[PDB]
RNA sequence: CGCGGGGUGGAGCAGCCUGGUAGCUCGUCGGGCUCAUAACCCGAAGGUCGUCGGUUCAAAUCCGGCCCCCGCAACCA
RNA sequence: AGCCGGUAGCGGGCGUGGAUCCCUGGAUGUCCGAAUGGGGGAACCCGGCCGGCGGGAACGCCGGUCACCGCGCUUUUUGCGCGGGGGGAACCUGGGGAACUGAAACAUCUCAGUACCCAGAGGAGAGGAAAGAGAAAUCGACUCCCUGAGUAGCGGCGAGCGAAAGGGGACCAGCCUAAACCGUCCGGCUUGUCCGGGCGGGGUCGUGGGGCCCUCGGACACCGAAUCCCCAGCCUAGCCGAA
RNA sequence: GUGGUUCGUGGAGCCAUGGGGGAAUCUGGGCGGACCACCGCCUAAGGCUAAGUACUCCGGGUGACCGAUAGCGCACCAGUA
RNA sequence: CGUAGGGAAACCGAGUCCGAACAGGGCGCAAACGAAAAGUCCGCGGCCGUGGACCCGAAACCGGGCGAGCUAGCCCUGGCCAGGGUGAAGCUGGGGUGAGACCCAGUGGAGGCCCGAACCGGUGGGGGAUGCAAACCCCUCGGAUGAGCUGGGGCUAGGAGUGAAAAGCUAACCGAGCCCGGAGAUAGCUGGUUCUCCCCGAAAUGACUUUAGGGUCAGCCUCAGGC
RNA sequence: GCGUAGGGUUAGGCGGGACCUAAGGUGAAGCCGAAAGGCGUAGCCGAAGGGCAGCCGGUUAAUAUUCCGGCCCUUCCCGCA
RNA sequence: CUGGUGUUGGCUCUUGGUCGCGCCUGCGUAGGAUAGGUGGGAGCCUGUGAACCCCCGCCUCCGGGUGGGGGGGAGGCGCCGGUGAAAUACCACCCUGGCGCGGCUGGGGGCCUAACCCUCGGAUGGGGGGACAGCGCUUGGCGGGCAGUUUGACUGGGGCGG
RNA sequence: GGGGCCUGACUGCGAGGCCUGCAAGCCGAGCAGGGGCGAAAGCCGGGCCUAGUGAACCGGUGGUCCCGUGUGGAAGGGCCA
């Protein structure tokens, strides 16, 4: 009695691998409680259609990111701060770095989730990382002209 | 209907109860005899299958042999209208 | 005929397990105690432990047919 | 050339401007009956609605309409639409299914799948294009007749029961579909090259056939109904017909 | 577990089928009277199909068929009194 | 059908079977001088099989229906029981006693109580017996406020019903109703069986028989053909 | 009380129906049964029970709470207050 | 009345059967003693660990066997040497019963609820029973409640007797 | 009745008859195979004789050339006992 599940069930497991069980369980507890369907050839085909429908986008969400994450480690954005010496009068945060990338090369960001705790003062040299799941490091120089 | 399967059309048949005294001739058995032969009905193993289809519950009297046929008919779902006499549709018009 | 189990002292039962005690019981004999007798205690007698043929240190304690009763449903032109 | 039934009579009428009578169609067809608006002790009783009639509101009459079921439509039927009810001498298929009797008793057996009960069909019904037969590299759908044959067998191997292949004849035709792949419409959705139900295409064979590709040049020439159409023919009244 | 077939359990196959288990799509499947091989014949699980056949309420024809106790129960207002 | 028979069969064949057998035996094979005939095919006749099989007749069996307007029970609803007699409980009054029980009067009017009509019965006797009557008449007798009788409307039935129980009753006969059907059931039994003449002319014994008053074989009668 | 023929039964109030329910019957919902069919709450059918308005006389060969005489009531419909 | 199954599910606790690998127990003086069968048989065993002690757990003809923590700082054992059939080191095959693990599994006892059943003026719901009951197929049994029949002949009638 | 070697309580048949309704029952010489006892002639196919028994069907067993449902087998039958 092969049924395709919906959620975990602890030995008779999780979100949709298939497994068969005693037929009484199925037609009185598993399908009536709306947490499985038997593996009709159509439903057996519909799942496999939606296994790749996700796993291609999963293979794509992890292709959308590492396409940008690959054309990002080739640039370098400058930050020409009114900065005096070795210390910024203002500061640079993510939102401002977004502004930098948005028009020094024309790219947008979250800007959140950028390894920026306590936005960076203090002219110098910095290399920060980014997201999604596999992620990208980015370098950027903070400089000073009027 | 009357002790019949709604899905298989299987209905009670007539068989004979045959009482036999004797050893099987295939056992050094001078012969099997027959003491009585009378009429008996064999009844299909009928059971209630109670399924909640779109609106209300739907109750079948199916031969236990054809029980999954109900749940494969439960698959077909469209026309979420009137009373518990949807089987009119779930029936032969599915299979026809 | 075929299967399950039996045949240990004059009566029966444990030893038929993992081959190295043949004993128990009542019954009969001599004896002690009781007027006594049953009782009780003591000792002694009766067993080739169903047959043969073997595996082996040894076997009643394993086997195979045998042989009788009891046991088994079954069976009948 | 007479007619107003069996049937005369009284008392009246019609017919060569073709009566009566016979054939075809049509109209009227009270009530009951599947009986169907609702009851009901068949041939009676009581209504709703729309229209009508009378002085007509009450009462009444008239015409029309209104049972239930299935099915297809559709907006869950508030409606419409077609269909079904019941009868029939025997014949027909199916679903059930005796006994006396025979066995010179009786139980297997027989009578027998008979009598009979029920459901369905029609002018026939059943059956019918091989998952067939069965020894001949063999027949070719089914039904019926004749033979095979009282053979093969079945059997308290008792009483009894009893085939088939083949052969000769009657008649003689085979056709749709589901499925793969294509289109599609609505659907549902964990939107998709997905599933799915309704329709259209396709395709139907045992030497295997089909689908999707590949090459070929294949052709409308030929085929052609069991469906519709016309016709001869026939049935439903008659007529001529020697001496 | 039974029915059907000549087959009454018989060496009992074949066609049906109430119960249980439960496939495959050509290298797949059923059958040739248990079962095995070989050699063969067939394509199951969807459906229709005239004609040749049966009967006789009805109409007509024919008779080594009756002739009013016969012939249908009824020749006559009989399924009546 | 006949022309080929023997063998359980494999088979063989004017033979084959059993058998070591060329002993044996079983069952088989064999022209009368162109006529006649094996064999078949029609027709007629005797007999048998199978069919209702010479006719009439059961007691019964089973199938499908029809019946509770009779009778039995119960359900619903109505109705009827003259008139008399006995006189329970309980009240009430009084006596009683510590308070009681209890005793006594009057009242009261209970009961499958009493005598007895209607009504329901049917004890004894007589009559009746092709009746007035397929259960009646007369005399006598039982019950008669109860388990009472009764009108109407209802339900239950054939191996079933109903039954204060007799195997009673279920439409004038119930140890299993009626009708139609299977059906011409079966009847080793009883009865019956039709013109005329002519010749022959028995037996009632034996053997076996769930047989004895039935049969099968033999015996005894008859006919045809042959010796 | 027979044959032939003619005549004879008059109802808003009497009985029953255009009221009610009882046993019982039937029966949508529903349940069951090889078929025929069997059950079944509701609803409906069902009366000698419930409900409901007519009493006395006269008349006819034959009908009268029915026709007539007198007195007396019931429902519906429509008006007004 | 009953067994096996279908309808018929969850979580557990528990045993039985078989099989395969591993581990094993078996003892009358008796080559030296407390060796299961027989075959092999000049020797092993210790390097990261040998005897004796530490205590643990198991078995006990309680003698002794045996594995684990270790103290452990290395010989412990072998046979010939027979007053027992056999010889006790060792690595195996295998019987015996046993434990364990794993596989295959049948039998039990619980608890659960969601089938199924019963209920609840109220319900795709609640309560109770509960995978039992019931019902389908099947196995065996009790079974005059009912059905179909049988229950001989001869015979100084029949019966009884014979 | 007593000894002695022996097993013919043989296999294959059986002319011819007793008896007899059938079906049975009974006696039997002789021929062939191979034997036993006897010198041999000859005897022997149980017992001095007449009772000690059961058709057929259904199976069991042991063998055997036979049949074996398309074919080789197998199932199962037949044949002798
Ligand atoms: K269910
Ligand atoms: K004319
Ligand atoms: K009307
Ligand atoms: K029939
Ligand atoms: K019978
Ligand atoms: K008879
Ligand atoms: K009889
Ligand atoms: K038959
Ligand atoms: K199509
Ligand atoms: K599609
Ligand atoms: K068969
Ligand atoms: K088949
Ligand atoms: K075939
Ligand atoms: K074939
Ligand atoms: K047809
Ligand atoms: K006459
Ligand atoms: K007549
Ligand atoms: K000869
Ligand atoms: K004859
Ligand atoms: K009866
Ligand atoms: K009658
Ligand atoms: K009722
Ligand atoms: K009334
Ligand atoms: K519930
Ligand atoms: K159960
Ligand atoms: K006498
Ligand atoms: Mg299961
Ligand atoms: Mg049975
Ligand atoms: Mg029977
Ligand atoms: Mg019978
Ligand atoms: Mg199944
Ligand atoms: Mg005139
Ligand atoms: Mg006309
Ligand atoms: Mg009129
Ligand atoms: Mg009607
Ligand atoms: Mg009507
Ligand atoms: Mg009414
Ligand atoms: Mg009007
Ligand atoms: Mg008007
Ligand atoms: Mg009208
Ligand atoms: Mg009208
Ligand atoms: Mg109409
Ligand atoms: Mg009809
Ligand atoms: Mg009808
Ligand atoms: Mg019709
Ligand atoms: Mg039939
Ligand atoms: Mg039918
Ligand atoms: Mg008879
Ligand atoms: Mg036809
Ligand atoms: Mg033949
Ligand atoms: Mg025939
Ligand atoms: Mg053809
Ligand atoms: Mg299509
Ligand atoms: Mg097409
Ligand atoms: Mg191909
Ligand atoms: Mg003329
Ligand atoms: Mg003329
Ligand atoms: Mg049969
Ligand atoms: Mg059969
Ligand atoms: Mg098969
Ligand atoms: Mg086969
Ligand atoms: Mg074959
Ligand atoms: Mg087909
Ligand atoms: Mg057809
Ligand atoms: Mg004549
Ligand atoms: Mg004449
Ligand atoms: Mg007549
Ligand atoms: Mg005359
Ligand atoms: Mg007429
Ligand atoms: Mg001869
Ligand atoms: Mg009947
Ligand atoms: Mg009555
Ligand atoms: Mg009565
Ligand atoms: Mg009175
Ligand atoms: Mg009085
Ligand atoms: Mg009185
Ligand atoms: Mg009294
Ligand atoms: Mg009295
Ligand atoms: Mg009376
Ligand atoms: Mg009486
Ligand atoms: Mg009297
Ligand atoms: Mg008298
Ligand atoms: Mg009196
Ligand atoms: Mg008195
Ligand atoms: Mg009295
Ligand atoms: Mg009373
Ligand atoms: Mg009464
Ligand atoms: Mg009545
Ligand atoms: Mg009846
Ligand atoms: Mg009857
Ligand atoms: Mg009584
Ligand atoms: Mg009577
Ligand atoms: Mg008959
Ligand atoms: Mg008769
Ligand atoms: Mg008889
Ligand atoms: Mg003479
Ligand atoms: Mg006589
Ligand atoms: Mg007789
Ligand atoms: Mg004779
Ligand atoms: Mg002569
Ligand atoms: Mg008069
Ligand atoms: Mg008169
Ligand atoms: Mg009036
Ligand atoms: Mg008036
Ligand atoms: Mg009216
Ligand atoms: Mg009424
Ligand atoms: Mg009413
Ligand atoms: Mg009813
Ligand atoms: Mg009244
Ligand atoms: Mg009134
Ligand atoms: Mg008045
Ligand atoms: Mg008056
Ligand atoms: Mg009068
Ligand atoms: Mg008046
Ligand atoms: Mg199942
Ligand atoms: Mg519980
Ligand atoms: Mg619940
Ligand atoms: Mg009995
Ligand atoms: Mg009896
Ligand atoms: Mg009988
Ligand atoms: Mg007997
Ligand atoms: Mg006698
Ligand atoms: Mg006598
Ligand atoms: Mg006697
Ligand atoms: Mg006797
Ligand atoms: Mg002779
Ligand atoms: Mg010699
Ligand atoms: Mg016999
Ligand atoms: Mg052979
Ligand atoms: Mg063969």
């Amino acid at each position: 009695m092969k049924v395709i599940l919906l959620e975990p069930l602890e030995n008779l497991g999780d979100v949709g691998q298939v497994v068969d069980v005693k037929p009484g369980y199925a037609r009185n507890y598993l399908l009536p409680r709306g947490l499985a369907v038997l593996a009709t050839e159509s439903n057996l085909k519909a799942l496999e259609a939606r296994i790749r429908a996700q796993a291609k986008r999963l293979a794509e969400r992890k292709a959308e990111a590492e396409r940008l994450k690959e054309i990002l480690e080739n640039l370098t954005l400058t930050i020409p701060v009114r900065a005096g010496e070795t210390k910024i009068y203002g500061s640079v945060t993510a939102k401002d770095i977004a502004e930098a990338l948005s028009r020094q090369h024309g790219v947008t960001i979250d800007p959140k989730r950028l390894a920026l705790e306590k936005p960076i003062k203090e002219l110098g040299e910095y290399v920060l990382t980014y997201k999604p799941h596999p992620e990208v490091p980015i370098q950027l120089k903070v400089s000073v002209v009027a | 209907m009357s002790k019949v399967c709604e899905i298989s059309g299987k209905r009670p048949i007539v068989a004979n109860s045959i009482q036999r005294r004797g050893k099987a001739k295939r056992e050094g058995g001078v012969g099997k005899k027959t003491t009585g032969i009378s009429k008996r009905r064999q009844y299909p193993n009928l059971q209630k299958v109670r399924v909640r289809v779109a609106g209300q519950e739907i109750t079948f009297r199916v031969a236990a042999s054809h029980i999954p046929k109900v749940y494969e008919l439960v698959e077909r779902a469209k026309g979420l209208k009137l009373e518990g006499l949807s089987p009119k549709e779930i029936k032969k018009e599915l299979l026809k």
